[PDB]
């Protein structure tokens, strides 16, 4: 597989085995201008071991958000990863 | 109305090349015709070698499949990284019929359909070479009694990763029952696109123990050892040798876009090279100067635009620090031997050092910048031959008038666009699309989709639709809208609706709702109900 | 309301939890009631009057792109047009008025089969029946029909192997308005057009509106399509495509 | 550094005198003041917001001489780090990239980009051919005609 397909699969496993509320604690690394509080993360460690169960269902935009959160990296360079046609081609593959 | 129909054929009326005139309309028609003919003679020269490479890789793949296939159990062959496009031809073994049976997951809804299609194919082939029977495995039992010869079945499973593995498993144990017949030989071919660990965990362990007795792996793809690719790239370089230059940014864009496609990277490489050649022969008026025949009509515009060159400016600055058309003609006879250097290095790697796993595109990249030594340090076998294999990249004046480059963003706009991001930047900005030149309304009032996308972007994940309508309504000037709606006096119902005191609350609402259903058609919004239309939630965020 | 707007920070930031004391339970009962006729009248007034001149200027700007489109079509690339706004008038004016008689003159008109993807009544069997009424291909033998196979796809696969060995002259102009429309986005229908797009003798001109439309095509389908992408944003009203989506 | 200290309170005189250091007209400085007054009570580091707003205004106001001379882009950002008490340059670049997305969709910024013809650095006649996929767009390979003329004047002088 390509690098885009492998990170899309990894992001798919993250989306299937994490809860959407805890995404703002793990991947958020941006400086804030408008005042706001980041998510605190999960309060207590649960013992379910979610990898033993069937995966949960997620949307496309959460997949692409986590994919560009975990993808490898002056005023025109655009550090983050855009969801162009080859990311969607790899997802269709 | 044919626009209210599904499909309609029309025949246009009629009362010739797509190349346009360059040099701001000053270029002659003979230069346009010459540029057309030169593009076609390079294009055909490249694609003939592409056709010979495609025929050779198909023929070699057929040869190695036959060699593995012919060298009380199955003969199993796992073609790894196979896109299920190979034509597997079988030899005519004497006194025995060899039958190919191909199976698609669409052709495999259950085991019964698999057997019925296989046995119909077997009976059709056997009758086509040499009363009807039941399309069933008893035909394999009585094959020698009905045809005299014995049988060799080769099963080719197209796209095994998409098949139901329970159905395939039960078909394998069903085919295992034909081992008790003395005249039957069965071979299986599995076209695997992921890897073998995915397919060994979906079959049962008895099936794996059955398939282990005679099996061969064969990893055949396009990325296997870079051979086929480098041949296409060398064919392109031999097409443009002596006339055109490849930029390092162009080669690194080829490497980056070919890294993101694994199964079909070859025709992607052909596509990018094709579009680069199309771009060069559509843009540059100096494309006719790649052969020495057409150097007899260089006009004042050619000399004007070849004087705006960084290499020429560096050269004349060096001459005025130390100390025109004939001098420009003088830079055409030179060789630029970097292509011959690259093919010599490739031959030295291939048949002296027995090194095949090298990427000639990345080698050409390191030759273009000049980091060949860091690329050759990895093999630990060119330690004493590095100085002879290294040559300095020569700098030639007016190279950038004969150059496939990537600086404008054209090749990443037509072939690999940021489609979703392009939609988002068109919707958010909107003055970069529409020209800034209803004469008063266009300077103060936004288009409804662009005005709606701002409040779309600055709201939250779930949006109440009436407050979103109110926030749309506060952004619109009611007096100028009512003045513009009274501009045409020839429509009576518009004038009788405008003087009604709630006219603006009708107008803004219906423009809002046509923009809302436009957003629903594009897929930006959705409704969190089926019977209600009171709350929307958004699915599209900018920048992702 | 949020610290981040774009990227994944904005996506995770705008997915907070909202308390029931700020529920914003307003409804469409508190709206000025409209029916079909006044909505249609004032809507068509704003479509035909509001920002008509700079849309026409942009349209005349993108008329100059047409020789590049024809050059892309003669080299085997299929055209896909995207952008905000409708693209029906663009494709009908480019394919019929410009591309068809100039392709007919360059090979000395070419028929244009036009598909309405906004219509849910579009069906691949009837469209392929019209295709076979135009191209008149060789009919499938008994051995080529296999065992309850899709006769449309098998006959296109016969046509591909036939048309490899023909002169590379464009016999048919195929226009697909709204390739991502509701009935037309299905996998069988996209397989049929990708297999038609392998044939060099058919020029493929298509448009799209959904922002997730590159998800429709895998590597095989994108290879068979062989697209050159063109951003044409014009803010057209989409008058005809809205007729299959009751806006009331 | 001024980019690190939080919860600062400012006067209008400081903003309008910092705007006149980079030679801005009055209405652009007034729009900078109003964009600060809208987000007054919902702000963490006001120095970053003011720095990035006066930056994103002075690339647009001074785009044509930046096309004339590139090192002015290295001159305005050098003047900023000499005033914001910041040693490195990348913090200012991350600051302007962070504040760019806050004013991109607004009417006054769109009107500024229309009036001074910035459109992220290029004219409308160039950007409408770059987004259309026109291959006849002006590539960044050859120098401009005005640059060639001023170079030939420099040679002849």
């Amino acid at each position: 597989l390509s690098i885009i397909s492998k990170y899309l699969l990894i992001a798919s496993y993250i989306c299937s085995y994490l809860e959407p509320r805890y995404d703002a604690s793990i991947f958020s690394r941006k400086t804030r201008i408008i005042q706001g509080r980041a998510a605190y993360g999960r309060r207590k460690k649960k013992e379910v071991n979610p990898r033993y169960l069937q995966p949960s269902l997620f949307a496309i935009e959460r997949l692409l958000a986590i994919f560009q959160a975990i993808f490898p990296i002056a005023l025109r360079e655009e550090s983050l990863m855009k969801a162009n046609i080859e990311v969607f081609q790899n997802l269709s593959e | 109305a044919d626009a209210q129909r599904s499909h309609y054929t029309v025949y246009p009326s009629l009362p010739h090349i797509p190349f346009v005139k360059l040099l701001s309309g000053k270029e002659s028609e003979v230069n346009v015709e010459k540029r057309w003919e030169l593009y076609h003679q390079l294009h055909s020269h490249f694609h003939d070698q592409v056709d010979h490479i495609i025929d050779n890789i198909e023929a070699d793949l057929k040869a190695e499949i036959s060699d593995l296939l012919y060298s009380r159990c199955f003969n199993t062959i796992f073609l790894l990284g196979s896109d299920s496009t190979t034509k597997i031809e079988l030899k005519d073994e004497s006194s025995r019929y060899n039958v190919l049976i191909e199976l698609t997951p669409k052709e495999s809804p259950n085991v019964r359909m698999m057997l019925r299609r296989s046995m119909y194919k077997l009976y059709s082939a056997a009758d086509a070479e040499e009363n009807d029977v039941s399309y069933d495995l008893s035909l394999v039992e009585n094959f020698k009694r009905l045809f005299g010869k014995d049988l060799a079945m080769v099963f080719n499973f197209k796209d095994v990763d998409s098949i139901n593995f329970n159905t395939l498993d039960n078909f394998i144990i069903l085919l295992k029952s034909a081992f008790k017949y003395d005249h039957v030989k069965i071979s299986l071919i599995f076209n695997i696109n992921t890897n073998l660990s995915n397919i060994e965990k979906n079959l049962r362990q008895s099936t794996i123990r059955l398939l282990k007795r005679n099996y061969h792996k064969l990893d055949v793809s396009s990325n296997k050892g870079f051979k086929y690719g480098n041949q296409i790239f060398q064919s392109f370089l031999d097409t443009v040798d002596g006339k055109l230059n490849l930029s390092d940014r162009f080669v690194e864009f080829i490497l980056s876009k070919m890294a993101n496609n694994t199964n079909h990277n070859l025709q992607l490489l052909t596509k990018m090279l094709d579009y680069s050649l199309m771009s060069y022969f559509f843009q540059n008026a100096f494309s006719v100067f790649i052969d020495p025949v057409n150097v007899d009509f260089l006009n004042d515009d050619y000399l004007k635009i070849l004087s705006r060159c960084p290499t020429f400016m560096f050269f004349v600055e060096g001459l005025i620090k130390q100390h025109l058309e004939e001098f420009f003609v003088e830079f055409l006879v030179r060789e630029n031997p970097i292509n011959g250097h690259a093919k010599f290095v490739a031959r030295f790697l291939e048949e002296e050092l027995n090194i095949t796993n090298f990427n000639l595109i990345e080698l050409y990249h390191n030759l273009l910048i000049g980091k060949l030594d860091s690329y050759l340090d990895r093999w630990s076998a060119c330690k004493e031959y590095k100085d002879r294999l290294h040559f300095e990249p020569i700098d030639t004046i007016f190279q950038e008038l004969f150059t496939l480059d990537n600086r404008s963003g054209l090749l990443t706009q037509s072939i690999f666009p940021s489609y979703k991001s392009n939609i988002e930047d068109n919707l958010l900005s909107w003055e970069q699309v529409l020209p800034s030149l209803s004469g008063d309304l266009d300077k103060i009032m936004a288009p409804v989709l662009g005005q709606l996308f701002k409040l779309y972007r600055e709201a939250n994940m779930t949006i109440n639709i009436y407050d979103f309508y109110i926030a749309f309504r506060e952004t619109l000037p009611k007096e100028e809208i009512l003045n513009f709606i009274r501009k045409d006096p020839s429509n009576t119902k518009l004038l009788e609706l405008a003087e009604t005191p709630d006219a603006f609350d009708k107008v803004a609402l219906i423009l809002f709702m046509q923009a809302i259903f436009a957003f629903e058609n594009m897929g930006l919004i959705k409704f969190q109900s089926t019977k209600s239309y009171d709350l929307v939630e958004k699915c599209v965020w900018r920048g992702i | 309301a949020s610290s981040f707007l774009d990227t994944f920070e904005g996506y995770f930031d705008q997915r907070k939890i909202v308390r029931t004391n700020a529920k914003s339970r307003h409804t469409m009962s508190m709206a000025p009631d409209v029916t079909r006729e006044e909505f249609s009248l004032v809507s068509n007034f704003f479509n035909e009057n509001f920002q008509k001149r700079p849309r026409q200027k942009l349209f005349e700007i993108q008329k100059k792109m047409f020789p590049q489109y024809w050059f892309e079509l003669t080299q085997g690339f299929s055209l896909l047009f995207y952008g905000v706004g409708s693209k029906r008038n663009f494709l009908e004016e480019f394919a019929i008025d410009y591309l068809s008689p100039k392709i007919a003159y360059s090979q000395l008109s070419i028929p244009c089969l036009i598909l309405n993807g906004y219509n849910p009544s579009c069906n691949y069997r009837d469209v392929f029946k019209e295709i076979t009424d135009l191209l008149v291909p060789a009919e499938l033998t008994r051995s080529e029909t296999k065992y309850w196979g899709n006769h449309v796809i098998l006959q296109i696969q016969k046509m591909i192997d036939f048309y490899k060995n023909q002169p590379l002259d464009i016999k048919l102009i195929l226009v697909v308005h709204n390739l991502d429309g509701p009935s037309i986005r299905k996998n069988t229908f996209q397989t049929m057009l990708s297999f038609l797009s392998v044939i060099r003798q058919i020029a493929i001109v298509a448009s799209t509106d959904h922002i997730y439309a590159p998800l429709l095509w895998d590597n095989m389908k994108a290879q068979n399509y062989n697209f050159v992408f063109h951003d044409i944003s014009n803010f057209e009203p989409s008058t005809v495509e809205s007729t299959f989506q009751d806006v009331m | 550094s001024l980019l690190v200290k939080k919860y600062c309170k400012m006067t209008t005189e400081e903003i309008i005198r910092l705007c006149n250091d980079f030679e801005l007209p009055r209405e652009v400085a007034y729009k900078i003041v109003d964009e600060y007054n809208i987000n007054a009570s919902r702000l963490v580091c006001p120095w970053q917001l003011v720095c990035g707003l006066v930056l994103n205004c002075t690339f647009i106001v001074f785009n044509e001489r930046r096309r004339k001379d590139p090192r002015i882009d290295h001159f305005i950002v050098s003047k900023m780090c000499s005033l914001m008490l910041t040693s490195k340059v990348d913090d200012v670049i991350e600051c302007v990239k962070l504040v760019k997305e806050l004013i991109i969709g607004e009417k006054w910024f769109r009107d500024l980009q229309i009036r001074y013809d910035d459109f992220d650095g290029i004219r409308y006649d160039e950007i409408i051919f770059r987004k259309l996929g026109s291959m006849l767009q002006t590539t960044n390979i050859l120098v401009t005609d005005d640059q060639y003329n001023i170079w030939k004047k420099r040679i002849e002088m």
